[PDB]
This record gives structure tokens, C-alpha cells and sequence, in this order.
């Protein structure tokens, strides 16, 4: 997904530029910033997420999505969830979204 | 000259009296505004609140009830128990109706 | 989870620690040595609060065993003591039963 | 005399104390509540209807002098006044005059203010425009 | 705020009717009298 | 404090 | 305050490995690694809130739900996920969401 | 509300709520409690007649027509339509307000008064969809919902009623 | 007489455990739990094979609802306690009492609600402009009956299966007498 890569490129750009101020506070050399970007970028491509420029009780390879929920409701068997500003990982592939309507029938 | 309505009298009076129309005016709806802003916390157990008051007291030695409920966001009921256990109120003094930390803990 | 519920004694302000100590001391039938206190609050060394407790007036020190006791406003534990205390009053200001109950198991009986 | 009062005097009277303003001051208790609200209600033009009567069930119909006399009804018409409801709010800074500003709440309607008895054979009475034949139809003596 | 209750139409209606039904003018006497209909000249 | 409600002519 | 949930994502998970790997090298202080991590939540929250326009919808069957500390947890089995176009079949999809109203 | 019903001038819940600010929960519960008190004291120490029945939709029609400004002939026809409107089970369970208003709307088009369904709903605060939805069912029983003298005289013809 | 037995639609039963619970731990350690202290002070857990909902509080008091049979509620309540037992909390089965049984049935003919509202004044309460169903508060037994134009009768308030059946038999004669047309 081109959009997913574009957001990921934005994530690295912001943190590396934003973290520079605190590094000078701790007195760490500038070369560490490039190494942090070097190791991190190689990790993203190593995981191969997307094309880059560079029981009754509670009990990568498993899909997971992180987001925020706006409003959740149900009707006696049918949950209806409103999601916002999340990143999803499906079948070793990642996407991003501003909203997502998740509704399923509770058997 | 005054303008006399030429419409049917029944139609003109439809807006007067016990009419079924629901008023759409929002002017001076004081009651409606207060209703929307409502929230209540739940009991925020003791071992944490008793610690927070002393920090709040340290900031300023004469602390009001209305402000304390605003800052702590507790029920007045449970809040009174801890507040009385730690602080006392001087009603007859110049700083009337103001909770202040007890001398035993303030004189430290 | 209950063990983790009791947070560290490094509280924001030292007054709270004394408040807990005063509450704990009053609920003991007999005076409790400093060792009992140290088991309650994780301050083995000579913490300020321990000294701050002594400076108060509602706490009595026992140099024989090095113990702090919950001193009460009126030291009465028998009808004879109460009767003489009322007689000794120079004015007709009654003694509060709320304070009389504290430090004495039964007062109503 | 009655024609002058209905046409002109009624408007003049309402245009004297038409404005009622209530001021809610800052009530300084916290910095989050430092706004001063001003509520304004104003009266504009007044309208007078033809004589009418409202029954118990709420049905309103035109009333004539002949019917009023028999039914013990008052020969009167309703008065409606346009009401302009405005509210102004301003930020109250201590030790300074306020600058009230319109808060985008200016309601634009007719309000019933009572019934005015109508003198017969007046400009507001049904018989002013009735000819001799019309008066006979309405059971009124020419 | 209910404008239907802020303005009561009975104040104008009741006051005018009372002042005209009876002679009392206010809230002078004999200002209003029952029109004589015994004869046209009257 | 004031009366929190007053009439201005 | 910003939630730390994003750390569990692919981008967040790899950041810990990248930072921890250099921590073992001894070129970064442990506290210095925590401060940068806190800033990571801020940047991720802002970029996701303003620099995307895609739409997603998930239709399936919920096998498990849970709510604790304003963190909803859902598990959907045998669901179809469509992007904006192409549907994707899934076997087990766990959903973690926090309250929309940020807790100050 | 009780006083209005006793005096044959019964009003509606919405009409009274326009003046007194009270929600449906407390008002309905209070009225049911109040009715029981009167009934208990009545026989012990009348109170109600056929007027006390909740529906009583015949009484509302004259006032609703007055608001619309329709002639008394239309109002009389609406009363007849509403009276026979209770024989249809599909609409017998509907609220009295809807039964009366829909009957008024049906006669408005029957007599061809230039008043649209939007005006009828707006003035009486009845949703437009309800008016059209109710009209559809009443459209299947025009024969039993029209006065026989009026149709026989020829003032109103069933062909003038729009059909869907 | 009627020949149709009303089918019970819901049974509400309350159980007591006599022990204090930590709601937060249960919510974090329950397959299907919903504990939101902001709205309500309880954790709600649902179990599939009975299709029933439970109300577990911090005082050890429990309420079970949704069961379609008296025995079914017992099975649901017992399994809920077993789930609590498996967590680690001290929970034991105790007094099980049914506080409400709901039944639904139809008489397959229209009923003139107007006649009932007048024929039976005290019991009847007809306000069609709020709720389209007539409310009948029968005295003996004390059961509230919701009568509708479509001929559907809802029975609620009975504490025993025998009690609810008696109500329909007693009210059947007074409903057939007002059969519309």
C-alpha cells in the first residue's frame, strides 16, 4: 500500500527530527541519530511490511489492529463499533485509516 | 397606521395558547446549557486520594470546598470523610467557610 | 494484586505518612514499639516523620521501651475518674462525649 | 377618538418601554468563568386583528355584534406585537469597561398580548364597510 | 425560558374588560354606563 | 458579591 | 497525554528492537530511550489524525469482547475486510481501541 | 389534563407540555397515580365517563381544523371519517392524534383545499412520513370513510382523491 | 378452554454468593465481560449455550436473566458461579429465587380496547397516545397484562409457572366478550 508507506515515512521523519533536541540535552553525539535511522529502517524492510523508499476465560503472524473507538453499540445480537485513527495488520500486510465501521453478529 | 391582519382568525391564533407546536427558540435557555455538561467519577479509592490532598494543601494553605471538588472531582459525600480526617474548617474566623490543614500536619 | 495495591511509602508529602501512622496507632489496644511501625511504613532509618510524630501533643512517648502511644484528651477509664473530672471543672462547660468515647471502648454503658 | 387610539396611540405606547434588558455580570469565581451575558427583549410593530371569539374547545371564529349580544360575549379583537429577542456577551476583564458583542443569537415572531374591545362602527369593526343591505343581512339596525 | 409564560395575555384582556364592565378606571368611577335603549333620542 | 441580576434602563 | 498502544504495532514493535539493540551497545541511556518513546506517541497520533483519507470496513463474527480501563477489546473470526476495493479474508482479527476523547 | 377531559374540552399531552415543562416519564406516571387516587376516593366517597377514554379523537378534530382554517363542512366530514376510521384494524391501534390528523388530511384533498401535507404536519407537529404513511392505508377504504350524503349530493367525488 | 398455553419468554433470578469480589480482576480475566464503572457499578458477563446475561457485583450479589425455562436459569446461574470459582474467588451456590417470569401469547382475534377501558375501570388503563397497548393490573393474582389491538397478550410479574397460567385463564372470558366484530 502506497499510503501505508507514505505514513511510515512520515513517522520516521518526525521522530528523528523531534528527538534531536533532547539528544543535545543528554550530550550524545550526532552520529547516533543516523545510526538510529539506519537500524530502524533496516528493521522495517527486514520485516517486509510494505514497499519502502529505502473457553470461558481469557487466554507478525497474528493479525492485529490498533485504533480508537468513537461510539460502540449493540442490538441484542449485533455489535456496531465506530473506529478512528488506527493502523491495521492483516496477513502480514499493513494499512491505515481515518475511520472504520466494524459490525458483527454475536452468535 | 396600524396594519390589520387579513388572514383567518383561526390560523392567526394557531400559535397562541395550548398549541401543539414545539418551541424552536434557543434564547435564554439557561437550563438546557447546564444539563449537557455533566460527569461523575466513581470512588477513586482511598489510598490514592489521601495522598493527593496533602500535595493540594501544600500548594495553598486555605482551600475552598467548591474548588476542591473541582480539582479532586469526587463525590462530596466520600470527599467529606477524608477531608475532615485531614483538614478542618474555620467558620467564625475571617477566612470563613474555608478548609485548612490541621495544625498537627501543617506545623511540620 | 492486593499486595501491589499498597504503594510505596515515598509519598508526595510527609504529612500523609504521619496521618497514616496516627490512624494506625489509635487502632491498637496496647502501645506498639517502633519495630511495629517500621513494619508498616518502609522507613527503617530515622525518617523525619518519626520525629514529627513525637513533636505532636496527642502522642505519648515511652522511654522504657521506646514506644509511642495514642494520648487522649481526657484520661478516664473508670466511672470514678469521670466523676472527679466533672467535679474539677471550674465552669459549666460539659465535656464532649465524642471526645470521651475516643480512647475508651465503652462510654454509653 | 377611538380610531386615533387604535391606529396611532397603541403603537406609540409600546414604543416607550419596549426594551427590557437583564445583565448577568461576570460573577468572578474562577478564570474559566469570566464572561458577562446581556439578555435583551424588544417590542416592535403591533398588529390588531378583526373581532373574534375563542370557544371552550379552542376553535376561534369571527364574531359579530349580533352574536356577541345574545351569547354574552365581549366584542373584542386580539393584539399581536413583533418581539425581537437579542443576547449580547462580552469578556469582563477586571478594572475596565466592557465591550458587549452580539453572540450570533437574534431570534426573528408575533406574540399574543391580549384582547382589545372594539367600539362598534369603527375602522376595526365589521360594520364600517357594511352597506344598508349588508347591515340587514347581519341583523343590525341601519 | 418560555415566551408563552413570560407574557400573559390575561393582564391586558382582564384589565380592559374589568375597567369597561365596571365604572372603575384603573388597575374614577362611573366612566362606563349601560347604554340607554328606551328610545332613539335617549 | 452583587445581586447577579439587575435591570439597565 | 497520549496512549502507548501504538508501541504494539509493526512500526512501534520494531522501534523497541531498534532502541533496545542500541541500548545493549551502551550508546544510549535507558532514560533517554524512554523519553524518545514518549514523543513517538505524539507524532504518531498527529500524523494519523491529519494525513490519511482511506476507509475500512470489517464484517464478520465476534468471538470475544472485553472492556477495561476505557480500552475496548474485540476478536472477529471469519470476517471480510475491504479497503476504500479489494476484500481480504481473515481467520482471527483482534481489535484494540481506546476512548476517542483523550484522557487529558 | 384531568380538568380538560372532564369539561368535554380534552386536550393532548403535547398541547399541555407546550406550557408546563415536564417530560413524558413523570407526567404519564403522575397521571396514572392521580387517576387512581380519584377513582379510589370516588366510590369510597362521579369522576369519569366515556370522555375519560384516552383516544376520544372526535374532540380534537374541530380544534385541529380550526388551526388549518378549513371550513366547517370539511371539519364535519373529517369527524365522520374519523368516526368510521376505527373500524379498520390496521389503523385502529394508532394514536388518536394521528387518526384525527390523517382523517383531516384525507378530507382536505377530498375538498381540494390548497394545503399541502407539509403544512398539516408542521402546524400540528406530526411527521410528514406519518401523514403519507397513514394516508396510504386509509386510501383502501374510501367507500367506508366518506359521508354518503355528500357523495350522493355531488359536492365531493371519490375521483378527486389522488391515488398511489 | 383457550387451548393455547402462554410460552414464557424470560425468567429473572437472583443469587447470592456471600463473598466480596474484585471487579477489575474479573473483567480482565473473563472471556465476555463488560465492566464500566462510569455508567454502572457491575460487571456483566454472558455465556452462550444458555444465552443468558449475568449481573455480578462486588458484594457477591448476582442476578441472572434471559433464561427461557426455570431449570435453564439454574444451569446458567450454576455455570456463572463455576466461572467465578475457576477464577479463584470464593464462590458457592446458594439460595436461588426467581423474581420475575415473562410470558407472551396471542388470542388470535381483535379486542376492542375502548370497551375494556370502560367495562373494567380500575384495572384498565388505556392511554393510546403514549403506548398503543392497554395496561391491565389484575388484582388476584397480582399480574400486569399488556393487551394490544392485534390480539397479543403479554404476561409479566408472576413468580411461579402456575401463577402465570391462572392469569390467562381468568382473563380469557373477559377478552372474548369484547371480540371486535
Amino acid at each position: 500500500n502506497a499510503e501505508a508507506s507514505r505514513v511510515y515515512e512520515i513517522i520516521v521523519e518526525s521522530v528523528v527530527n523531534e528527538v534531536r533536541e533532547d539528544f543535545e540535552n543528554a550530550g550524545i553525539d550526532e552520529q547516533t541519530l543516523q545510526d538510529l535511522k539506519n537500524i530502524w529502517q533496516k528493521k522495517l524492510t527486514e520485516t517486509k511490511v510494505t514497499t519502502f523508499s529505502w473457553d470461558y476465560l481469557i487466554s507478525p503472524d497474528e493479525n492485529l489492529m490498533l485504533c480508537l473507538y468513537d461510539k460502540v453499540t449493540r442490538t441484542k445480537a449485533r455489535w456496531k463499533c465506530s473506529l478512528k485513527d488506527g493502523v491495521v495488520t492483516i496477513n502480514r500486510n499493513d494499512y491505515t485509516f481515518q475511520k472504520a465501521q466494524v459490525e458483527a453478529e454475536w452468535v | 397606521r396600524i396594519t390589520t391582519l387579513d388572514e383567518t382568525v383561526g390560523v392567526t391564533m394557531s400559535h397562541t395558547g395550548m398549541s401543539m407546536r414545539s418551541d424552536n427558540s434557543n434564547f435564554l435557555k439557561v437550563g438546557r446549557e447546564k444539563a449537557k455538561s455533566n460527569i461523575k467519577s466513581i470512588r477513586m479509592p482511598k489510598k490514592e486520594i489521601l495522598d493527593y490532598l496533602f500535595k493540594l494543601f501544600d500548594e495553598y494553605d486555605y482551600w475552598s470546598l467548591k474548588g476542591l471538588k473541582e480539582r479532586t472531582r469526587q463525590p462530596e459525600a466520600h470527599l467529606k470523610e477524608c477531608l475532615d480526617k485531614v483538614a478542618t474548617l474555620v467558620k467564625k474566623g475571617p477566612y470563613a467557610f474555608k478548609y485548612t490543614l490541621r495544625p498537627e500536619y501543617k506545623k511540620l | 494484586a492486593l499486595q501491589a495495591n499498597q504503594t510505596d511509602i515515598s509519598k508526595s508529602h510527609d504529612s500523609s505518612k504521619l496521618l497514616w501512622a496516627t490512624e494506625y496507632i489509635q487502632k491498637k489496644g496496647k502501645p506498639v514499639l517502633v519495630n511495629e511501625l517500621l513494619d508498616y511504613l518502609s522507613m527503617k532509618k530515622d525518617d523525619k516523620v518519626i520525629e514529627l510524630l513525637k513533636k505532636l501533643d496527642r502522642i505519648e512517648f515511652d522511654p522504657k521501651k521506646g514506644t509511642f502511644k495514642y494520648l487522649s484528651t481526657y484520661d478516664v477509664h473508670s466511672p470514678s475518674e469521670l466523676l472527679k473530672l466533672l467535679r474539677s471543672q471550674v465552669t459549666f462547660k460539659g465535656i464532649s462525649c465524642k471526645d470521651l468515647k475516643d480512647g475508651w471502648p465503652q462510654c454509653d454503658e | 377618538s377611538f380610531n386615533q387610539f387604535v391606529d396611532y396611540t397603541l403603537q406609540d405606547i409600546i414604543c416607550e418601554d419596549s426594551t427590557l434588558i437583564l445583565e448577568q455580570l461576570a460573577q468572578h469565581t474562577t478564570e474559566s468563568d469570566n464572561i458577562s451575558r446581556k439578555y435583551e427583549i424588544s417590542f416592535g410593530k403591533i398588529y390588531v386583528t378583526k373581532p373574534m371569539v375563542n370557544e371552550s374547545d379552542g376553535v376561534t371564529h369571527a364574531l359579530y355584534p349580533q352574536e356577541a349580544r345574545l351569547r354574552n360575549l365581549t366584542y373584542s379583537s386580539g393584539l399581536f406585537v413583533d418581539v425581537k429577542k437579542r443576547t449580547y456577551e462580552a469578556i469582563d476583564v477586571p478594572g475596565r469597561e466592557l465591550k458587549y458583542e452580539l453572540i450570533a443569537e437574534e431570534s426573528e415572531g408575533k406574540v399574543f398580548i391580549g384582547r382589545l374591545p372594539i367600539m362598534l362602527r369603527s375602522k376595526n369593526c365589521y360594520l364600517s364597510e357594511a352597506t344598508e343591505s349588508d347591515l340587514y343581512k347581519l341583523k343590525e339596525c341601519p | 425560558f418560555n415566551m408563552k409564560l413570560a407574557i400573559n395575555a390575561k393582564t391586558i384582556t382582564s384589565g380592559l374588560k374589568y375597567a369597561l364592565a365596571t365604572g372603575n378606571w384603573g388597575e374614577r368611577a362611573g366612566v362606563s354606563q349601560v347604554l340607554n335603549r328606551y328610545t332613539y333620542s335617549s | 458579591l452583587r445581586r447577579k441580576t439587575r435591570q439597565l434602563k | 497525554g497520549y496512549y502507548e498502544l501504538y508501541r504494539r504495532s509493526t512500526i512501534g514493535n520494531s522501534l523497541v528492537d531498534a532502541l533496545d539493540t542500541l541500548i545493549s551497545d551502551g550508546r544510549i541511556e535507558a532514560s533517554l530511550a524512554m523519553r524518545v518513546l514518549e514523543t513517538f506517541d505524539k507524532v504518531v497520533a498527529e500524523t494519523l489524525k491529519d494525513n490519511t483519507q482511506s476507509k475500512l470496513t470489517v464484517k464478520g463474527n465476534l468471538d470475544t469482547y472485553g472492556f477495561c480501563d476505557d480500552v475496548w477489546t474485540f476478536i472477529v473470526k471469519n470476517c471480510q475486510v475491504t479497503v476504500e476495493q479489494s476484500v481480504i479474508s481473515v481467520d482471527k482479527l483482534r481489535i484494540v481501541a481506546c476512548n476517542s476523547k483523550k484522557s487529558e | 389534563l384531568i380538568g380538560c377531559r372532564r369539561a368535554e374540552v380534552a386536550r393532548t399531552f403535547k398541547e399541555i407540555q407546550s406550557l408546563i415543562h415536564v417530560k413524558t416519564k413523570e407526567f404519564g406516571k403522575t397521571l396514572n397515580i392521580m387517576k387512581n387516587i380519584l377513582r379510589g376516593k370516588s366510590e369510597d366517597g362521579k369522576i369519569d365517563t366515556d370522555n375519560m377514554s384516552g383516544a376520544q379523537n372526535l374532540t380534537y378534530i374541530p380544534r385541529f381544523c380550526s388551526h388549518l382554517g378549513l371550513p366547517m363542512q370539511v371539519t364535519t366530514s373529517a369527524e365522520y371519517t374519523a368516526k368510521k376510521c376505527k373500524e379498520i384494524k390496521e389503523i385502529a391501534g394508532k394514536s388518536p392524534i394521528t387518526i384525527a390528523v390523517v382523517s383531516i388530511y384525507l378530507n382536505i384533498l377530498l375538498f381540494q383545499i390548497p394545503i399541502t401535507a407539509a403544512k398539516v404536519g408542521q402546524t400540528l407537529q406530526v411527521t410528514e412520513g406519518t401523514i403519507k404513511s397513514g394516508y396510504k392505508i386509509l386510501y383502501e377504504h374510501r367507500d367506508k370513510l366518506v359521508d354518503p350524503q355528500l357523495i350522493a349530493n355531488g359536492v365531493v367525488s371519490l375521483d378527486n382523491l389522488p391515488g398511489v | 378452554t383457550s387451548g393455547i398455553v402462554p410460552t414464557l419468554q424470560n425468567i429473572v433470578a437472583t443469587v447470592t454468593l456471600g463473598c466480596r469480589l474484585d471487579l477489575k480482576t474479573v473483567a480482565l480475566h473473563a472471556r465476555n465481560a463488560e465492566y464500566n464503572p462510569k455508567r454502572f457499578a457491575a460487571v456483566i458477563m454472558r455465556i452462550r449455550e444458555p444465552k443468558t446475561t449475568a449481573l455480578i457485583f462486588a458484594s457477591g450479589k448476582m442476578v441472572v436473566t434471559g433464561a427461557k425455562s426455570e431449570d435453564d436459569s439454574k444451569l446458567a446461574s450454576r455455570k456463572y458461579a463455576r466461572i467465578i470459582q475457576k477464577i479463584g474467588f470464593a464462590a458457592k451456590f446458594t439460595d436461588f429465587k426467581i423474581q420475575n417470569i415473562v410470558g407472551s401469547c396471542d388470542v388470535k382475534f381483535p379486542i376492542r380496547l375502548e370497551g375494556l377501558a370502560f367495562s373494567h375501570g380500575t384495572f384498565s388503563s388505556y392511554e393510546p397516545e403514549l403506548f398503543p397497548g392497554l395496561i391491565y393490573r389484575m388484582v388476584k393474582p397480582k399480574i400486569v397484562l399488556l393487551i394490544f389491538v392485534s390480539g397479543k397478550i403479554v404476561l409479566t410479574g408472576a413468580k411461579q409457572r402456575e401463577e402465570i397460567y391462572q392469569a390467562f385463564e381468568a382473563i380469557y372470558p373477559v377478552l372474548s366478550e369484547f371480540r371486535k366484530m
